[PDB]
């Protein structure tokens, strides 16, 4: 094994497709255990300013009861064989995963059909529910990162379905009506928008057979949302007695197939991630991170590439105390402006090896897998091989990145979003100052 | 005095939009004018009486100059 016949060896994902648009998706491989799950097109995104934070509280009460399964009854099922139930709404996806073993695989699809199609939506849960994501709106206060990046998110996308919160804003919460509820998961959860991916030890056939057999009665055969305007501006939630100050900075990203997502990451890769407890430091190629381990600038970093359908943020996130904000903000435009300018074969290679380990690795065990399944089948349109990963990556230069990085981050305006002991956070003129350079 | 422990602020938000986005000249006259007349009508009541009494004590003394240096029927 090379790294090509390895690749090459990768087992195929077949796709089918049922009557009613079920892509139902399946990576068989060797293991005894599977991890089967239905990943819903709803999601914030999708959601007006009255319905706002709808998919969260569905979410919730997906798995609290069904009609077919009473309450604990569908929690009975999950552990009494082992399986782990889990769900998670982002701002343009939903899902509801059950790790199980390959022999419960008929079970584990039935209850992903119940959970999904025949829903209770109890009102007096729905209001033991109101009060937890009340609970847990206050729990997300708490720490910074989820805080920023929503912040980001509403400044960069402000005016557009995007800005809104997964969870939404607490005044919905409590005025959502099971009504609302019912609406959603009648117009969001319908057949075409779905993707039964499994992995782990599942026959393609055999899932096939249970989907046509447990999902056939679903919607037959709109909110096709609308393209988002990103509008660089910032947020600055100066308050002092938080500890850090977390600050993220994004420019206005490629979509989701957006073939410059390829080069960017490359990119990000150069600039990569650094906190506190990392191992070599000072050595660290990274010129950022080097610079931040040698005067203990910033507690951490980030580089992250948010892509939604039609846009998406690209930028980086970093904790650091009262009085460094000045001095990473430089060195961060820094590192960026001369990945524009100049970017260098050898910064090109390790980023290319990197962006490597990161799709080779993300892509182990059975959850992740299906993930990753079920993502490529709803974003790009089908699941790209790994050998087409590779291929890409390796047709990444130096010139490829300088060029795309320019199309990017050169001279333009970013979107900012601060919190915490923020003073010394550039103004705004000054952060738009230094996409640009006078040298260049 | 630098930036960073200048004062302490706590929950304070700013929204700011970027330069290349918004007009450098918005409404430069639908709410310039009307500021404009609202800012003399606030202030001229205490500015300009006293120009208007130096400039009355100003033509008498000129007149006043001017008529002395007369001649006088004698
Ligand atoms: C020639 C064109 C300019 C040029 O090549 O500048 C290169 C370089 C700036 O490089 P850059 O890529 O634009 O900015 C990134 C730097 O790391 C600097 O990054 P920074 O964040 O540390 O500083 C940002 C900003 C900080 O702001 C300034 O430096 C202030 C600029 C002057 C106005 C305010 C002071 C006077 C009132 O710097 C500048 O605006 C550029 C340097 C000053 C150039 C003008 C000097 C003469 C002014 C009269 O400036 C110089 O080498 C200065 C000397 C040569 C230019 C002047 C002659
Ligand atoms: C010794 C004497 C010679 C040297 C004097 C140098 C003094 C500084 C001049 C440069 C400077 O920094 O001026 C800043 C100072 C304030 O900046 P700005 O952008 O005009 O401020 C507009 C307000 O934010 C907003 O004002 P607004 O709400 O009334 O609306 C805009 C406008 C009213 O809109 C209009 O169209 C003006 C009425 C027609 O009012 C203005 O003050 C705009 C300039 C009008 C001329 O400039 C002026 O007030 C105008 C130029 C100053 C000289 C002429 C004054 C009469
Ligand atoms: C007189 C010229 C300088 C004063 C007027 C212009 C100014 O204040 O700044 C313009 C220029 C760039 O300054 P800035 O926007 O901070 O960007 C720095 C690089 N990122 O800063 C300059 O100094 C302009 C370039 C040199 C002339
Ligand atoms: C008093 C009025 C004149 C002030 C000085 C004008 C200097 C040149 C710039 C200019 O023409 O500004 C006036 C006008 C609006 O400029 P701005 O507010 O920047 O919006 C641009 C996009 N419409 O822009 C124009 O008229 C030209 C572009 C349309």
């Amino acid at each position: 094994a090379t790294y090509a016949q390895a690749l090459q060896s990768v087992p195929e994902t077949q796709v089918s497709q049922l009557d009613n648009g079920l892509r139902v998706a399946s990576e068989q491989s060797s293991q005894p255990t599977c991890t089967v799950g239905v990943w819903i097109d709803a999601g914030s995104r999708y959601e007006n300013e009255k319905n706002n934070g709808a998919g969260y509280f569905v979410e919730h009460l997906a798995f609290k009861g069904t009609k077919n399964r009473p309450g604990s009854a569908l929690e009975k099922e999950v552990e009494s064989m082992g399986a782990h139930l889990n769900a998670y709404s982002t701002r343009e996806h939903t899902a509801y995963y059950i790790k199980a073993l390959s022999k419960d695989l008929p079970k584990a699809v039935e209850l992903l059909a119940d959970i999904v199609q025949n829903c209770s939506l109890e009102d007096s849960q729905i209001e033991k529910e109101r009060d937890v994501i009340l609970q847990e709106l206050q729990e997300n206060d708490s720490s910074m990162r989820d805080v920023v990046f929503d912040y980001l998110h509403a400044t960069a996308f402000q005016g557009t379905p995007l800005a809104q919160s997964v969870e939404g804003p607490s005044e919905n919460v409590r005025k959502l009506s099971r009504a609302d509820l019912t609406e959603y998961v009648s117009q969001h959860y319908k057949a075409p928008r779905m993707v039964l991916a499994a992995a782990g030890g599942v026959e393609h056939r055999q899932l096939l057979d249970l989907a046509q057999k447990h999902f056939s009665s679903l919607s037959g055969t709109v909110p096709a949302f609308t393209p988002c305007r990103f509008t660089g501006s910032e947020i600055r939630h100066r308050d002092d007695a938080l500890p850090l100050a977390h600050v993220a900075i994004a420019v206005e990203g490629p979509g989701w197939a957006n073939p410059d997502n390829v080069p960017l990451q490359v990119a990000n890769a150069i600039i990569g991630h650094y906190d506190s407890t990392y191992g070599g430091g000072t050595h660290m190629s990274s010129t950022l991170a080097s610079v931040a381990a040698t005067r203990k600038l910033c507690q951490s970093f980030q580089t992250f590439n948010i892509c939604y359908a039609e846009t998406g943020l690209l930028g980086a996130h970093f904790v650091c105390d009262n009085m460094s904000i000045d001095d990473m903000m430089f060195f961060l435009q820094g590192q960026w402006m001369r990945l524009c300018t100049s970017a260098t074969e050898s910064e090109v290679v390790r980023g290319k090896n990197i962006l490597r380990n990161a799709l080779v690795s993300h892509l182990d065990g059975t959850t992740p897998v299906c993930e990753d399944i079920g993502r490529s089948l709803l974003t790009y349109g089908r699941r790209i091989p790994l050998a087409e990963w590779e291929s890409r990556i390796a047709e990444v230069d130096a010139s490829v990145v300088r060029e795309v990085c320019s199309k990017y981050f050169y001279d333009q305006c970013p979107a900012v979003a601060g919190l915490g002991p923020i003073e010394q956070l550039p103004d705004y003129n000054r952060i738009r100052s230094g996409m640009f350079w006078l040298r260049f | 005095r630098e930036f960073g422990h200048l004062t302490r602020m706590r929950h304070v938000i700013t929204y700011s939009l970027s330069p290349f986005e918004q007009r450098a000249f918005p409404h430069y006259f639908t709410k310039g004018i009307p500021n404009v007349l609202r800012r003399t009508r606030a202030c001229i009541l205490r500015v300009a009486p006293p120009f208007v009494v130096f400039y009355l004590v100003y033509t008498w003394g000129t007149q006043e100059f001017e008529k002395s240096k007369r001649k006088n029927p004698a």
